[PDB]
């Protein structure tokens, strides 16, 4: 019941911030909405942090860990909505777009993943 | 705040029994435009046909010499918030 | 905007729950291609193809309803992150045959799923 | 459930002055395998070194004969709840 609140509270805040940050941006460039590219790169980061940050510190509480990833990190990113976008494109007959979506958001959200590692790394 | 009508509806070329027509088209991911016709004297039936998202032109054929059309174009579109719906219409009329 | 929220959250908590209780119990199974991550991601692949489907045929309905399915439910389902550090782990352990099919399999079998929910739907109306 | 501790370290051949180790990897995904090794009577400094997670065998040179050696393993590993974090050590005694 503590870890449904972790999952839950981080959720939360991850969803409301992706249905505003999506709301309020994807429509300006309907070819790759970067609405929902930042939501994916932005969560990477948090992921990518944490998995630095969490081992150099074994004995925080599980709830904060589990609070920024499956609630925080989980409830930001989307893979559903990143499918809708490029099967829309291919039902469309854009497919130059379909495969750059593909692309920007799996190398860009790896990259970002990365970038947090080495950070938090290379700063401790 | 974006729309998912077109804009600047015209017929570009011209036969007797038919038309040729162009449009913008809306900056939203378009799936397809439906184009509807009819005889502007309205105990006529309206006849519509689809045309793919990556045209922005149709052709519209077996119509009357000397008959007056009305002609609208409408989108079948992507966003965000509703997904796939159906846009307003923009419309023209046409003399053959 | 607040009965609007509450779609999201609502929708959302029970997505992640979901996730939560999924992943906890079957990713361990299968270390390579974490299996509860990708059953999420391929199921709300399916129910966003549904749904897009489904709502282009009844136009007028809720808002409510399809904001709570796709940005809530599918939106808290569905993770991006998971899917990376799983992918960045396999890349530092060297482990780069599995590191692409984990890419390919998410990517390829997630518009598959959606494309099913899609067409299962068009075909029956 | 699952364990991230290695199982069944061994050493398989040696020298007077060097040892191969062997071990089982657990199931799991092991990013690098960490060695600690050092005498047995504790004055004397332990030292380690990783190997990637796809080998399950290290060698250790340097050592000096007919002495009683403390060698461990422990992983650094990923899993869905910890991310990246380190496991127990296995170890054994072993005399050159
Ligand atoms: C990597 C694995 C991915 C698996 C998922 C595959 C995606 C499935 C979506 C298919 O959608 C089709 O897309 C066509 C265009 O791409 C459309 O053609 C439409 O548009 C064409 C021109 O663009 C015309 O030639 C066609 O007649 C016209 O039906 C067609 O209607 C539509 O159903
Ligand atoms: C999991 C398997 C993944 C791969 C499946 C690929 C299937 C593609 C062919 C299916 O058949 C298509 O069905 C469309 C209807 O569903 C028709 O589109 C027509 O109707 C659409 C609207 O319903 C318009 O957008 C199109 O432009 C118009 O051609 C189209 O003619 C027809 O060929
Ligand atoms: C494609 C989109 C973008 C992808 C993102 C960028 C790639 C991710 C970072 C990779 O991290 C490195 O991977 C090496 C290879 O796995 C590791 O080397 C380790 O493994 C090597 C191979 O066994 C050994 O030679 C090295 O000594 C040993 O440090 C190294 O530690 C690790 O930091
Ligand atoms: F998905
Ligand atoms: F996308
Ligand atoms: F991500
Ligand atoms: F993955
Ligand atoms: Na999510």
């Amino acid at each position: 019941i503590k870890s449904l609140f972790a999952v839950i509270i981080g959720g939360s805040v991850g969803c409301t911030l992706r249905w505003l940050l999506s709301t309020k941006f994807n429509s300006l460039f309907p070819n790759l909405p970067p609405g929902t590219l930042v939501v994916n790169l932005l969560a990477g980061l948090i992921i990518g942090t944490a998995l630095a940050y969490f081992l150099r510190q074994p004995h925080l509480d599980p709830f904060w860990k589990l609070m920024i990833t499956t609630g925080l990190c989980g409830g930001l990113s989307t893979y559903s909505t990143f499918s809708v976008e490029v099967f829309a494109l291919l039902q469309a007959g854009n497919y130059i777009w379909a495969l750059t979506s593909v692309l920007v958001h799996v190398i860009g959200s790896l990259i970002m993943t990365a970038l947090g590692f080495f950070i938090i790394t290379i700063l401790f | 705040s974006v729309s998912s009508v077109p804009t600047k509806l015209e017929v570009v070329a011209a036969t007797p029994t038919s038309l040729l027509i162009s449009w913008d088209a809306p900056a939203v991911t378009v799936v397809h435009y439906v184009i509807t016709y009819g005889e502007t004297g309205g105990n006529s039936p309206v006849q519509e046909f689809t045309v793919p998202g990556s045209k922005s032109t149709a052709t519209i054929s077996g119509l009357k010499p000397g008959v007056d059309y009305t002609i609208t174009v409408y989108t079948m579109y992507y966003s965000y918030s509703d997904l796939y719906s159906y846009s307003s219409p923009i419309s023209i009329n046409y003399r053959t």
